[PDB]
RNA sequence: AAGGUAAGUAUCGUUCCA
């Protein structure tokens, strides 16, 4: 039938207008910056050298005489106990990636992971079976406690 | 003698490196005299180590017993 | 359309060496 | 399987019969039946389905390409107006074509060429040839014939529709498109046949197996940083829970000596960081390059494994300066958390 | 960590100086102590995932000590294992 | 002319017999050892 | 199949032939959600299109020659100069070269 | 390349930890030299991620003036060094209390522009810096010289060095 | 004296003229292996058996 | 050893446990040492001992 | 006209032939 339009996608052209628009920002920066920076008789007088360093020398003798915060929790209100308390680490998030942070206990994580695996041992609204693959249960997290 | 011939003849990191071979990648052809050896992702912004992938030690070229006796 | 290789002879008329690579 | 070979080409002959061993045609069918009759299951009262049968039919229907015959029936509470027979893509079917009781839907696979991957083609094609059949066995006139392209991951379907049907087959299909048991494993085959692979590069990772070879003579670093930035909170009886930042420990221990060096991390170098993970990552980066380059020559470490996996990445630019230091990721769980308790 | 505390001190002294870390033991107490653990570890595992400590066997233990368990959350996906490839039927 | 600085001469160039005959023996002991080399070398060998 | 470079599956065959690509090689389509979409490359009615040969991808000794006299020429007063300033070159200078 | 030459013929840290009954063994907090070029250079392979991480780092740890050094490296390595002249001179913003980075401000930019950061550098740093001998064989004359040296003279003039800089001068 | 010829633009043009990536990758098999984009893909030129 | 090798094979004496040192102590009972460290250890260095002190009474026994 | 046979294990039918 009839094809729609649509460029063409090429990973030399790609790379090649990259580097030539990195190019043409560090042109740009270069003459900002020179505006930026550009705007900066006792050249070569020995005798008043010497008048200047006895003045200078001469001055100092006249001059002689935390509750704020707002992570989330990954985990249930109903999880944590009542009458204890509780340590909670930081979870691991690579440093390209720019998820939101998130406070976990290892305890705690670690029963959550015992049970799911007992759960899904135990088993040996549209396809939701599959869709949670395809696609956790926390809290948000204000003024010390929500 | 099995965990040496292993190590001999184990991948290197770099060895294990330049046979991954990126895609969608163009490369300047490097070696002009004989094109088609391309280092793949050793050396390659693609993918890989942030530090450059140090060489291995086992891998040294080695002369015969018989060949050092006669030196 | 063959995918066979057409020589170029003849087909130089209006193409040098140096175009299309600058 | 289906796969048509226009030539005897040997090795693409071996290479898919390697891809599609173990009946995956087969079972590649049912997979897509079965998943496809639940969807129909859940919203059965609300299209007056009375009930969905899933007929015992020939194994081998799956690759009978010359004829056909339906694999999911519904049986229908009362009549429905069937609307004529249109495309997945369509929207144009006004649904007064005729009443029918019985609504098959069949499915057929396919792995397309480059010509002819035009599934939707192929789907109302063989719809017209196997409705307007003497060898074909459909149960009403009404129907749907729903065609899968494997080669090109493209799904098509021409029938007869009743009313809500299409948008309800659009959404099943665009999930199980994206997630099944057979298609993944398939999609898995085909990889490891070209051996494409997305990401997943290769480093020395601590695990079970290659436990042994860290005891050494080399001097090993276990770089834990779980325990830098954490809050004491805690669920009073009757009041709110309550929340107090504390100091963290950054853990540099040393299995050959046992100098287990430790930064006591302030809560006040948090002045109110908006990506605070970030900084977490780098604080302990810095110290121990503050480390190694303090350490004398022959106590530097030359291997330094990590027991978190987003702390690979900041030691190699920290450590740019020291190529002969192999920083080596760890698979293992490794108790180096609950050393600060 | 409590009843590791009570399991790593077995004796009532429990002698403990701040020049060290842990407690003052010789040899043989350590062997006591670290069967103790190993078995704390291992029923702790076993009433978390429900499993008889026996049937663990030594490569397992190990994996549970250093850090490796594993589940089948993909138990579906075993495809690779009057013919029977139509027989299954469906069940609403 | 460097004296002069005019277009004097005309330079006709060709490929002489020699490296035709030299490259279509290279082409030919290229396709000859093809028992077993993929279809990457081959074509590697026929770029270079 | 064999002009598709060497990373993406091809074998990266230079050519120096008139190697026309029929229309029904440059055509794709992709099913997105809403439904399957169809793409041809030669979007505007034109010319078929030709495989490029390398016959037009390297400059003529000619050219090269002269250009090379020119350069040297060039780097020659900006090294001379650089005696002068009393400083290093540097690829910022030696890029346009 | 050497202008004798024709054609036919790394990542700086300031924290630094002194070694040595107490299980407690506090260290003390030593605070290191300035490093410049090294010959030593191009041991990074995969570019275009360790970019990102030292961009990203340079909004995440703004006042680590080493951070900003390492960008400057790694970008006049490969053949980047105008746009790493760019990130220096905004770098110098956000850690302007260090040597260092107004020394690899010096040294990467070129001609009179050179003079334009060195004659700032002393505007933040004006006393007891090395950065006024950078001034001093960053320019040309001789009268320029001693007039640096004078400046150095007029502020913070406890440096033997400038001292030894002045005294030999005309 | 340094390589003295450059294939860059020619890679670069017949990418152009064969369609670019989705032009040649629907020749391929690389829609059946569904991988959601081809960025971040290496090949194995040699399986490890 | 051809004379041990077959009265080991008759079975006269039991087969050689593999002789191990603090280097291989990982390489050969590792897995089994992970349960029982100090236990493993120990067994090894009595190992050790017994080979030491086989040695040490066998120049006794030579002892003029 | 080709260079395009996967090799097998089963009962059942038929037919010549001993």
């Amino acid at each position: 039938e009839e094809p729609v339009t649509a460029d063409v996608i090429n990973p030399m052209a790609l790379r090649q207008r990259e580097e030539l628009r990195e190019k043409l920002a560090a042109a740009k920066e270069k003459r900002l910056l020179n505006q930026k920076l550009g705007k900066i008789p006792w050249l070569d007088d020995t005798a008043a050298w010497i008048e200047r360093s006895r003045q200078l020398q001469k001055e100092k003798d006249l001059a002689e005489k935390r509750d704020l915060q707002g992570l989330t929790v990954e985990h249930a209100i109903d999880s944590f106990r009542e009458g204890e308390t509780m340590i909670l680490t930081l979870k691991d998030k690579g440093v390209l990636q720019e998820e939101e942070d998130v406070l976990v206990n290892v305890n705690l994580v670690d029963k959550e992971r015992a049970e799911k695996n007992v759960e899904l041992r135990k088993k040996k609204a549209q396809q939701k079976p599959r869709s949670i693959l395809s696609k956790p249960h926390s809290f948000r997290l204000e003024q010390g406690g929500t | 003698r099995y965990r040496k011939m292993k190590e001999r003849l184990g991948l290197t990191e770099i060895r294990k490196q330049a046979n991954r071979m990126s895609f969608g990648e163009i490369e300047e052809d490097a070696y002009q005299e004989d094109l088609g050896f391309s280092l793949g992702h050793l050396g390659k912004s693609g993918s890989g180590r942030v530090r450059q992938t140090q060489v291995n030690e086992a891998t040294k070229a080695r002369i015969s017993k018989t060949l050092q006796r006669t030196l | 359309p063959t995918g066979e290789v057409l020589s170029l002879v003849g087909k130089l008329e209006g193409t040098r060496m140096g175009d299309k690579a600058q | 399987t289906g796969i048509f070979m226009h030539g005897k080409i040997p090795t693409l002959k071996i290479s898919l019969i390697q891809i599609f061993r173990a009946h995956l045609w087969q079972k590649i069918h049912e997979s897509i039946v079965m998943d496809l009759c639940q969807v129909f299951d859940q919203e059965l009262d609300a299209l007056e389905i009375e009930t969905v049968q899933k007929e015992t039919i020939h194994p081998r229907k799956s690759y009978k390409m010359n004829s056909s015959c339906a694999d999911i029936l519904l049986f229908a509470s009362y009549k429905w107006n069937v609307s004529r027979p249109s495309l997945l893509a369509d929207s144009k079917d006004v649904m007064d074509s005729t009443t029918t009781q019985k609504y098959w839907i069949d499915i057929q696979l396919r792995w397309g060429d480059y010509d002819s991957h035009d599934i939707e083609r192929y789907a109302r094609a063989k719809f017209l040839d196997y409705t307007t059949d003497n060898m074909s066995i459909y149960p009403s006139p009404t129907g749907v014939l729903i065609a899968i392209d494997l080669a090109y991951n493209l799904h098509s379907a021409y029938g007869n529709w009743f009313p809500g049907s299409k948008p309800l087959i659009q959404q099943a299909m665009a999930k199980i498109m994206k997630a099944n048991p057979a298609l993944y494993v398939l999609r898995e085959r085909i990889r490891k046949g070209l051996q494409l692979y997305s990401s997943e590069p290769t480093e020395p990772y601590l695990s079970s197996q290659n436990y042994g070879e860290l005891f050494s003579n080399q001097i090993i670093w276990f770089v834990d940083d779980t325990n830098v930035y954490r809050v004491t909170i805690h669920k009073t009886f009757e009041g709110n829970l309550t929340t107090k930042p504390i100091n963290g420990a950054i853990f540099i221990f040393n299995p050959r000596t046992g100098q287990l060096f430790l930064k006591i991390i302030h809560t006040s170098v948090w002045a109110g960081q908006k990506r605070l993970g970030q900084l977490a990552k780098w604080k302990t980066a810095e110290e121990v390059a503050a480390l190694i380059r303090s350490l004398p020559v022959e106590e530097q470490p030359k291997q330094i494994i990590v027991t978190r996996k987003g702390m690979l990445d900041p030691l190699e630019v920290h450590l740019l300066d020291f190529p002969n230091i192999v920083i080596k990721g760890s698979e293992l769980q490794l108790p180096f958390q609950a050393c600060l308790k | 960590n409590d009843r590791a505390k009570v399991i790593l001190k077995p004796d009532k002294t429990t002698i403990t100086e701040p020049h060290h870390i842990w407690p003052t033991l010789t040899d043989e107490e350590w062997i006591k102590v670290e069967v103790q653990l190993k078995d704390l570890i291992l029923a702790d595992y076993g009433k978390k995932n429900n499993v008889n400590v026996a049937s663990l066997t030594q490569s397992e233990i190990r994996d549970i000590i250093l850090g490796m368990e594993i589940s089948a959350p993909s138990q579906q996906r075993q495809q690779i294992a009057t013919s029977n490839y139509e027989t299954q039927t469906f069940s609403s | 002319n460097e004296v002069t600085k005019e277009r004097t001469a005309q330079c006709f160039l060709r490929v002489d017999d020699e490296s035709m005959q030299r490259f279509h023996n290279r082409v030919r002991q290229i396709l000859m050892a093809s028992g077993s080399t993929t279809f990457t070398k081959i074509v590697n060998k026929w770029n270079t | 199949v064999f002009y598709t470079p060497k990373e993406l599956g091809g074998l990266g065959m230079l050519s120096m032939g008139h190697v026309l690509i029929p229309q029904s090689d440059l055509r794709w389509s992709k099913q997105t959600d809403v439904g399957i979409t169809h793409f041809r490359s030669g979007m505007s009615h034109e010319e078929d299109q030709l495989i490029p040969n390398l016959y037009r991808y390297i400059q003529p000794w000619e050219s090269e020659f002269i250009d090379s006299q020119r350069v040297w020429a060039e780097y020659a007063l900006k090294r001379q100069e650089a005696i002068a300033q009393n400083r290093r070159l540097t690829l910022e200078d030696l890029e346009d070269s | 390349v050497d202008p004798r030459q024709t054609q036919f013929g790394r990542n700086t840290l300031m924290d630094m930890r002194l070694s040595q009954q107490t299980v407690v063994d506090p260290k003390g907090y030593l605070t290191d030299l300035n490093s410049m070029i090294p010959t030593h250079g191009g041991d990074i392979n995969d570019i275009k991620k360790a970019r990102l991480l030292l961009k990203s780092v340079r909004e995440t740890n703004p006042h680590h003036p080493p951070a900003w050094i390492a960008s400057a490296r790694l970008e006049e390595v490969t053949g980047k060094l105008q746009v790493a002249r760019n990130l220096i001179m905004k770098g110098t913003e956000m850690c302007p209390k260090s040597e260092d980075v107004w020394l690899e401000a010096a040294r990467l930019q070129p001609g009179d522009t050179a003079k334009a950061v060195v004659a700032q550098a002393v505007r933040h740093l004006p006393q007891s810096v090395r950065i006024y001998i950078r001034a001093a064989e960053l320019e040309t004359d001789i009268r320029a010289k001693k007039r640096v040296l004078r400046k150095a003279l007029e502020h913070v003039p406890n440096s033997v060095r400038l001292w030894k800089a002045a005294v030999e001068l005309e | 004296d340094g390589k003295l010829w450059n294939l860059n633009n020619y890679r670069t043009d017949m990418i152009q003229a064969l369609g670019g990536v989705e032009g040649i990758l629907e020749h391929t098999l690389f829609k059946g292996t569904y991988f959601p984009t081809w960025e971040g893909l290496f090949w194995e030129k040699a399986s490890g058996f | 050893q051809k004379e041990l090798q077959e009265k080991v094979r008759l079975g006269l004496m039991p087969p050689p446990e593999p002789k191990v040192r603090i280097s291989n102590l990982m390489r050969v009972l590792g897995t089994e040492a992970v349960q029982d460290p100090t236990k493993v250890e120990a067994h090894v260095r009595a190992q050790m001992a017994k080979r030491q002190k086989a040695h040490e009474e066998a120049n006794a026994a030579r002892k003029l």
